[PDB]
Parts: C-alpha cells; structure tokens; sequence
C-alpha cells in the first residue's frame, strides 16, 4: 500500500553498480535496485546524479586525445 | 508526415460541406487523395445516379484490393460521399456540393473564388522576388535557428512559433531553439516546413473571424497559381486581407508593399502543393546550392554551401575556422554531443545527410558505392554503401552517448497478483498512462501529474 | 640537442581562423582549390584529373585518400625543408597555388609557403673540396657556418684541401650544411656539442655528408656494391642523400624489415669510408645477417659483431663494422676486450653510423650513441616519429627528420601490403568485477579488467570463425600472469617471458606447414623475436596504455612485411574491447591513428553469430561466478 514520489531510472547492470557507486557516497538518492536495467531515484538530484553518472564516464575517458 | 488530411478531416462534414464552396480546394483536395479515390470519384463525377458498392469492389481484382478499404476509409473519413444503405446495399454518391464543386469547376462553371484571380498587367520577374520572400522565407529559418541575421523578426510570427511552441529554446530567455520540432524544424525542408507551419496558423486560428473558407480559400486560392491582382484589390474577404497580411508576413505569399493591390503568387505557394522541382544577388544555382562533404574523417568538408544551413548544420558541429566558401568545423564525437544536447537522434541526419551535400558529394557516391548493389551476393563483404562507418559509430555513441533513461513521479511498487498488471495494467497499456510496464515487477510507473486514472483501479484491484 | 625534435610532428600550416577565407581567388578561378591557408588540398572545377597529380600533392600536406574528388592536405614547417632534394622553382608552388588562391590568395600564407619554402635547400653549413669548412650555402640556413664559433670559430681560416682535408677535417663538419660562405676549414675537436648548439642557435641547415669530396680519406673501407633490385619504394630513399653540392644523408621512417641492409648497402657503398652497423639484441639481430644480407652486394667475409660471448673478429680486419647501441650504450660490458674494441670505435672517426629501430630507445640511454660514434654520418631507421618520449631532440638535428614514408592504398597498387579491415568486438561489462574496480587502486585496477567473462565467450567464437570459414589465427593479448592461465584455459599454446631457449624451439617446427595444432599465444618478450609468414587473422586481446604505440607497432610486421601481390587479399584484423572499461577510449586514442594509416577498421559490438560456441567452458554464469572466486586471488594477492 505505497506510492512513494520516486525516479525510476532504467539502466544497465555495470552502470547500476556505478549508479550504486554514485549512491555509494550520494546515498538515499537512489531509492530501490528495482533491477539491472531499473532504479528509483531522486527528484531532487537525478540527472544531477546522472551527470554525477555522466562523472563516471567523465571518469571513465574524458576523451580529449588531445 | 502531420498529413494535413489529418488536419482535415478532424472536422465534421458541415464544415467540410462548408469548404467545399470553393472549388479549388475540392480540386486542391483531390490532388490530396490516394489514386483509388480519385478514381472512383472520377467514376461517379459525371454519374448523377448514386450507386451501389460490391461493383466497386467489383472493379478491383485481388492485392491492392486493400487498399479499397484505404481509400474508402478515407473518403468516409471524410465523408466526402453519402452512404445510402437503403436497399441493403450501399447506394454511393459524393457530397453533392462538393460534386458539382468540382464538375463546375472542371468544365467551366460558376467558380469566382477559385477563379479569383483576375491577371493584370504582369510585373513580375523571376528573379524579382524570386528570394524577395526567399529571402525572408530564409532569414527566418536564421531568426528560428538563431543567427546574425534577425531573419525571424516577426512579432506575430514569432509569437506564432512561441504560440506554437515547437522550436526548443528558453523562451524565458526568448529562444526557441532545434528541439526535436526545430530538429524536425532543420527536417521537412519544403513540405515539411511549409505545411508543418501552416498550420500554426490555424493553430493561432482559433479566436476571431473563423471563416476558414475565406482562410483555406486563401491558401488554396494562393495555391492556384500567381493571378497576381483581381483578388488582391478587392477578391478576397477581409479573412483574406488578414491572411494576406499573415501570409506576406509569413512570407509564403507574394504581396508587395503599398498595401493596395494583388499581390503576386510567390513561388512557395507552388511549392505548398508542388513536391517536384523546389529549388527556385543573381547567383541563384543547384543542385550545388547545399555544398558541403560526407564522409568517415569528421569534419567540414564544404565547398559550396548555404550560408544558413551551414550554421545549421553546425548545430550538431563546432564551428572553429569560417573561411569564403569553407570552414574548419569538426564533426566528431564530441560535436555529435549537441544534436543530444537538445537531444535529438541525428538519425534524421543519416538520411538527410546522405541526401543533402552530395552535390559536393558526387564522385563520393561513386568513390563510395562502386554502385555495390548487384555485386552484394557476389561479396560477402560490401563497402561504404550508403557509408556506415561513422554511422555506426554514431550509432555507437547513439546509445553511447544516450545510455540512459529517466523516469520520475511516485513509485507503485510490490503488487498483489496478475490481474492489475494483466487487469489493469495491459489495461494501463490500454488506457495510455503507464511509464512502466514490467509484469513480474509488482510495481509500476507514471509521471506524476498523470494519474486520473492511476490511483483507481488497483485500489478496486 | 644534437638531434632535433622535427621528425615526427606532421598534421601543420592549418592556416584558417575564424575569418580565415580572402575574397575567393580561385572561386573565379576553379581549376584546383585545396585549402590554401592550411595547405589543404581540393580540386577546382576547370580541373578534375587527379591521379598523376600524387607528386605535387606529396610536397605539402597530409590527405584522405579516401576522398572523392581528392584527399585532404595540409601545410608543413619542416616538409618544406625536405622538399630541397628536388628544390625546384620556389614561387612555382605558389604558381601552382596561383590558381589555388581559392580565397583571395594568401600571399602571408604564399609568404608562410615561401618560408615553406625557406630551409631546405637553402642550408648553411661550409664544406671545402676533400675537406669541411666554415661557410654556408643555402639563404635558408647560410650562417649556419660562417658566423658561428663551432662551425665558425669553429670554422678553421685553412684555405682549402682534400689532402689538405684532413688534419682538423668545431670537429669534424664533414657532414656539415650546405656551404661554403667564405668557408674556414673545418677542425677536428668540438661539433659534439655543435650539432647541439645548432638547433640551440636554430639553424635550420642542410647537412651534407658527401660521395667522394674528403680527402681525409683515401676514401676507405666500403665500396660500391650494387647487385640488389628494387620494389616500388627504394629509389627516393637512395637519391635522398644527395641534394647539391656534394652528398648528404637523413633519416627514414619506415615499416621495417623490408631488406633494409640493402638500402643501407648503397649509401655506404657510394661512400667508401669507415662505417658501422647496430641493431638491438642478439634477441632481435640475428633475423638479419642470413636470411636478408647476403643475396646482395657485399662480399662473404669481412664484417665482426661484438658480444664478448656472442664477439667476433676484432682487431683485425680494415673492412666495415657492425655491432650493437645496448651492448655499448651503457656501462654494461661482458668482456672488458670491450674496451680493447670500445675506445677506437668509439673514438674513430666513422664516416657513417647505421641505428636500426631506435624508436624505443631512451634518450636517457639513446645519448650514448650520440656520445659514442659520432659518425660522419648517420642512418635514421625506426618505426614510428609521433611518440610519447616526443622530447626536445629527435635524431633529426642528428640526421634529419624522416626523409620516406612508406605507402599503403595507391602506391601499393604497385604491391598489396595486406589489405586491413580491422575489428573490435565491443564485449560488455559486468559490475562483479567492476564492483571492486570501483574499490581499487594503482594500475592493479586494470588486472580487474582482465577479469571479463565475455571475452571467453568470444574467444573460442573467433577460433570457431576462422576455421569455420577455415584461416588459421595470429592473436594478440598481454599479462600473461593469467593470460597464460587462459592459454591452457583456450585448450591453445603458452608463451611466456622469462623462459628457457629449449623450450622455444617446440614452437614452429611440427606446426608450420602442418595444418592441425593451428593457434598460438604471445608473450612480451617473444614478440622481440619473430612472427609466422602465416595466419593474417590477426587478433587483439589484451594490451597496455604507453605500450600501444609499440604495441601497434608490434601488429606492423605482420602484414607490411608481407609482399604476394594476388587480386583482391581478403585479409583482417580483430580485436577485443571489453566494453564499459577503463581503456577503450584510450584504445580510441590508439585508435585515433588507426585509419589515420588508411589501413581502416571496422567495429562489431556483436556479429552474425557470435553465440554459436557450446565448448566454451563457463557457459553457464555460475563457473563465471566461480571464476569470480579465482578472480579474487591475485586481485586477493592485489
């Protein structure tokens, strides 16, 4: 009996853990590992989580070759 | 395609029995048609006797018969005809009206509208105006995309793209910039970015002097051909002075100033009903006019170009170096970002770019396909055709880049059994809410605001 | 300091800012139009006929041939300098641009071409009849001599001599610019440091290393010896080393291996002097002095390599000398007879010194040769110019910047070098690895990308393609820590460093012309050795940052070094990238010069296919999830 205002997120597996590593020091933003492809999350942070998602594949190349 | 027709017929007959006063239009509206219906309706023009239906059916043999039900699909959905099921059959005949709309019309009757146009003495040149409007009618395709130029300085049509809200930018800010309306904006050059508009204006058309004959009429009637005067002075209710003005400050008509006159049938009124040949200082010359290079190195190869669709097609490319007739603009991934910065797919792009500036591109289309069409069982590995190299690293990055969705609202979560999901939650993808639908889930989703029929059922279960 | 960084920096003269076009000259004027203020290169409408034009566009810039009309192009500070070998007409290329003014023409850019134009040809460096001397030649580079203090204070006022060409021959400019400013003759002590002062003092001037023109020598022991032939790509290389007045030599990039003692045959032979040979390891040298040094030129007998366990004959014979930089590029010495051979050699006034490969060599161990011979002249053969140790002083200043480059999709229509269609499958991630990638540390982070379940599922998929449309396989991967735990994982052979010369020799001999026991693993070591004239299903799996240009280059031998010349040569490459990992966009930026080469690539994040393999062990996640167990060990050990 529950309606939380939540974010779902679909997502990927690996990412999720990322998504989780996100979480993993910017906790209680996600709200449920609904699944590997499926996650709640905050309103008031979610694509800034996603672009704290987009740090990690910032983190990930950064791609400047430069 | 928003398919006008579409538009059309979301309006009840006496309406469309309203329109079809003009002759024109019935005519413009055949030309509309699937060649079934023009057929058939030739069929039954000079007929006045309606007519039973199997015959019709009759009439066609096996596959393509189908499209018996497309056509008269369509023309009842319109409802040109009139049904008469009386006796048991269906005896047919079209709106009569609208028949004799047309038969007046195609042997000589009593049309003064869609003959409206009363020639004059022709001065009119052809390169007089010839981007007159081209030039506004391209200026503000700057002033949408936002440029030097303030190609889209008007009021009431910039209000009409606030009003029609389809180009994605900070209107706070005043922009409206390519969203995936000014993605699809850059899409449907001609026919797209005519009638995608037009209808902005009925869009807007909604609040005083309805008169949509004598606003359609003054479409079509533009869309007959450039009789120039005759209407102009005084041919054309006062809906029509207003969609004169409109339609020169839309720049799709061919008014000159003085506001006292007929105004000339600028070539975009052809172009509205043309799909053919679009193209047209005095340097005024295609197919080259969009010049610029496709290939897999990233970057900016043009030649030729058009000084806007440059800047255009930099919306999904850093520009770095402008030169005369080049600039050094890289294309890469990092550009690609953009088109996603508004987000849209440059799926759109493919095709168009591997439409557009190929007229740089021509010993490209042959540097590339070697024509690898017949020779594709022959090899089993073909080459560059049509080049998906970058395509597919585009596509790479595609979902590279994407690699995520969002949703957001409450959450419905945990449950109970298999009726909500496969009662009511099928049901949900029967009613059109649901922002998630995974069965096993026990939970699932929407936007917040979007509930009226959310929080009602599952209660019931 | 004595060489220069100027031989691997192409891509230049990109002339265009944000305003960059004049009033379009060749708009009116549309026979050719490339890019005029970056020496990019376009055709023009009057004037479509490329093919012949491939000389002209060689002189400037960089292409992309596989463009339509034409290729790219581009300006270059230094290809100027190279262009003096011919040293035609100089406003003749602005003449040709004439044309080309596809703006308004850009005569600062024409001026910038003009100083494109500048150096090379216009060296200044003196040189006197059997001598060397303090002069100059060329207006590019004039005072490269005269002025100076080591090339003209040391510039020695001694009128002129070829038998008066010795004493001092501020040492020994007999490789000296173009020359001959009122030109002092030149000495024997102090252009060590010269070769370093020049650049220091910038000059850009031509060196020139002559055929017969010092007389400190009745010239000696070399000879011309010409029996070779050539393929396609030998004669600008060989007449590179003339320019005017009296010879000169430079350096060369190129895929090597390709007979390369031939070419090195000619100079040497066409000098008649005192020269010397060095490769890097009695590893790597001895795919040299039998199977590719004796259907040529030189007699059977004369020349001594030196390992004082793998030594020869010295202190006996007047003819030539070969050995090794690492032998003597350091103060490692087996035998100290080194240095009964070290102080001579090295002290010897060598007319010309052959480096072979020196790409990988550190200039904080490369200086040693520079330190050690000091030759009359200097051979330039490596691999690749653009680096990661890109410092300050490339051999260039030394011998030149790369003189040839080598040729791959429209010369080669004179020799396939082994069509390219590169592949790299983009096997995706799993987190239970990663989860701890997200917990880990200093390079040891990377041994968790090894641990990827996916690349088992392909790698037998790839044995499984290449025979299942039957062509035997070359693959590539690296850490062989656990690399070798998959080779006898992949049911296919173990090769690794640190490893018994017995065992080496099991490798080839039954498995060559056989057709059976067909795959193989690498180590990295044993890619110093060899690699088979078979199997072209090349594959990479494992690699590390840094090493991908050697890396990279490591796949080079493979298919330049092959020469067949059939119709069509359906041959590949492939590659793994386990997706979502730290690496890949690193690969990219190995990547980044991958078609860069024209040798193209083409990606399959999945084919046709790839899950048709029911032999791979793990096929049910859970051995994956006791792989996770295994996975933890060195990581545990990590």
């Amino acid at each position: 009996a529950r309606a939380r205002k939540g974010a779902l997120v679909q997502c990927d597996p690996s990412i999720k853990a990322l998504i989780l590593q996100i979480d993993a020091k910017m906790s209680d933003i996600v709200l449920e590992e609904l699944d590997d492809t499926h996650l709640l999350v905050n309103p008031s942070k979610v694509e800034f989580v996603k672009h704290e998602l987009n740090r990690l594949l910032s983190k990930n190349i950064y791609n400047p070759m430069d | 395609k928003h398919s006008v027709t579409q538009y059309l017929e979301e309006i009840p007959q006496q309406v469309q029995n309203r329109l079809y006063t003009s002759p024109a239009t019935c005519l413009a509206i055949y030309r509309i048609l699937p060649p079934l219906a023009k057929f058939f309706i030739m069929a039954m023009v000079f007929n006045e006797n309606e007519v039973p239906l199997l015959d019709l059916d009759k009439w066609v043999n096996s596959n393509g018969k189908l499209q018996f039900q497309n056509a008269i699909k369509s023309m009842k959905s319109l409802h040109l005809l009139i049904p008469n099921k009386s006796s048991g059959t269906l005896m047919i005949n079209l709106n009569p009206t609208f028949k004799i709309s047309l038969r007046n019309a195609l042997t000589g009757g009593e049309v003064q509208n869609s003959f409206g146009v009363v020639v004059e003495e022709n001065v009119v040149s052809l390169d007089l105006l010839d981007e007159y409007s081209a030039n506004k009618w391209e200026t503000i395709l700057h002033f949408m995309v936002g440029t030097p130029l303030a190609k889209i300085p008007s009021e009431k049509v910039l209000n009409l793209l606030k009003h029609s809200k389809l180009m994605e930018e900070v209107n706070s800010t005043g922009e409206f910039k390519i969203t995936n309306e000014g993605f699809q904006f850059l899409l449907q050059e001609i026919n797209s970015q005519l009638w995608t508009l037009l209808l902005q204006y009925l869009k807007m058309i909604e609040t005083s002097k309805m008169d949509l004959v004598d606003v359609l009429h003054f479409i079509f009637m533009l869309g007959a051909l450039e009789v120039g005067k005759a209407y102009k002075i005084d041919a054309l209710s006062e809906t029509q002075r207003i969609m004169l003005q409109d339609m020169r400050d839309y720049g799709l008509v061919f008014q000159k100033h003085s506001n006292d006159s007929i105004f000339y049938p600028t070539k975009l009124a052809l172009m509205l009903t043309s799909d053919t040949k679009t193209i047209r200082g005095l340097k005024n010359q295609d197919i080259p006019d969009g010049s610029l290079i496709v290939e897999t190195n990233f970057k900016i190869y043009s030649y030729s170009n058009s000084p806007l669709q440059i800047a255009v097609l930099s919306l999904f490319v850093h520009l770095k170096a402008r030169f005369v007739n080049m600039v050094l603009g890289q294309i890469t991934r990092e550009s690609i970002r953009r088109a996603l910065t508004n987000g849209i797919t440059a799926d759109q792009i493919i095709a168009y770019l591997e439409t557009h500036a190929h007229p740089q591109m021509r010993r490209l289309a042959e540097e590339k396909l070697e024509k690898k069409l017949e020779l594709d069982p022959n090899c089993k590995e073909p080459l560059q055709v049509l080049p998906p190299t970058v395509v597919d690293q585009i596509r790479l990055w595609q979902l590279e880049l994407d690699r995520v969705i969002t949703y957001e609202g409450s959450l419905y979560s945990d449950f109970e059994t298999s009726q909500e999901y496969n009662l009511l939650s099928k049901y949900a993808q029967d009613i059109g809410v649901l922002l998630w639908k995974d069965d096993k889930k026990k939970k699932f989703f929407i936007s917040k605001e979007g509930n009226s029929q959310v929080l009602d059922f599952a209660k019931r279960k | 300091p004595a060489d220069f960084v100027p031989d691997s920096v192409s891509g230049m003269f990109r002339s265009h800012d944000f305003s960059y076009l004049r009033l379009r000259p060749d708009h009116a004027s549309r026979p050719l139009w490339i890019s005029p203020s970056d020496g990019r290169i376009i055709l023009e409408s009057f004037s479509p006929l490329a093919e012949q034009a491939q000389d002209f566009l060689v002189t400037i810039a960089e292409p992309i041939s596989r463009p339509s009309h034409i290729h790219e192009y581009k300006i270059t500070a230094y290809s100027l300098y190279a262009a003096v070998s011919v040293g035609l007409e100089t406003d003749d290329i602005i003449s040709v641009l004439d044309r080309l003014s596809k703006v308004p023409v850009a005569e600062s850019i024409i001026n910038f071409i003009k100083g494109a134009t500048i150096s090379y040809g216009k060296v200044k460096l003196v040189i006197k009849h059997n001598r060397y001397f303090v002069e100059t030649t060329q207006a590019d580079i004039l005072q490269m001599l005269l002025n100076d203090s080591v090339i003209g204070p040391l510039r020695i006022d001694s009128d002129h001599q070829v038998q008066p060409p010795e004493d001092v021959l501020e040492r020994e400019e007999e490789d000296d610019d173009i020359d001959a400013v009122h030109s002092f003759e030149i000495a024997n002590e102090s252009v060590e440091v010269v070769k370093k002062r020049c650049q220091e003092i910038d000059y850009p001037v031509l060196e020139e290393y002559d055929f017969r023109n010092d007389h400190r020598n009745p010239d000696l022991d070399i000879d011309l010896k010409p029996s070779t032939q050539i393929r396609p790509y030998q004669e600008k290389s060989l007449s590179k080393m003339f320019g005017n007045g009296r010879a000169r030599s430079g350096i060369i990039v190129l895929p090597c291996g390709a007979g390369k003692t031939l070419v090195g045959i000619t100079a040497a032979c066409t000098i008649k002097k005192s020269v010397i040979v060095l490769c890097t390891s009695s590893v790597s040298v001895m795919q040299w002095r039998q199977q590719f040094l004796q259907w040529c030129t030189l007699q059977p007998e004369n020349c001594a390599v030196f390992t004082s366990d793998n030594k020869e004959m010295f202190q006996t014979e007047s003819g030539l000398v070969v050995s090794t930089y690492s032998m003597v590029a350091n103060t490692r010495n087996r035998s100290h007879d080194s240095q009964k051979v070290m102080d001579f050699l090295t002290g010897r006034e060598w007319g010309f010194i052959i480096l072979d490969e020196v790409h990988v060599v550190p200039a904080a161990m490369f200086r040693r040769v520079v330190s050690t011979i000091a030759a009359h002249a200097k051979l330039g053969l490596t691999a690749t110019l653009v680096r990661e140790d890109d410092k300050i002083g490339d051999l260039n200043f030394l011998i030149g910047p790369k003189l040839y480059e080598a040729n791959w999709m429209e010369l080669s229509q004179k020799g396939h070098i082994a069509n390219v269609q590169c592949a790299e499958v983009w096997c995706p991630m799993t987190a239970e690895f990663y989860q701890e990638y997200l917990r880990e540390t200093a390079r040891k982070r990377m041994l968790l990308y090894i641990m990827n379940p996916t690349k088992f599922q392909a790698c037998q998929f790839l044995i499984q393609y290449h025979e299942r449309r039957g062509d035997k396989i070359i693959v590539f991967s690296d850490n062989v820590y656990a690399l070798q735990e998959y080779a006898l994982k992949m049911g296919k052979p173990f090769i690794y460093g640190s490893t018994p010369q017995q065992e080496r020799m099991n490798i080839l001999q039954n498995f060559q012309y056989n057709d059976q026991i067909n795959t193989i693993f690498l180590s990295k070591v044993g890619d110093t050795s060899i690699d088979l004239p078979e199997a072209t299903c090349l594959i990479q799996i494992s690699s590390h940052y840094g090493s991908r240009r050697q890396e990279a280059q490591r796949l080079g031998r493979i298919l330049r070094a092959k020469r067949r010349n059939d119709e069509g040569f359906n041959a590949f490459f492939y590659s793994l990238v386990s997706k979502d990992t730290q690496e890949m966009y690193y690969s990219t930026k190995r990547q980044a010069f991958l078609v860069d080469q024209g040798y193209a690539f083409k990606v399959i994040t999945h084919l046709h296919g790839m899950e048709n393999i029911p032999n791979l062990a793990y096929a049910s996640p859970r051995e994956r999830r006791e792989l996770l167990q295994e996975v933890l060990l060195k990581n545990e050990e990590a």
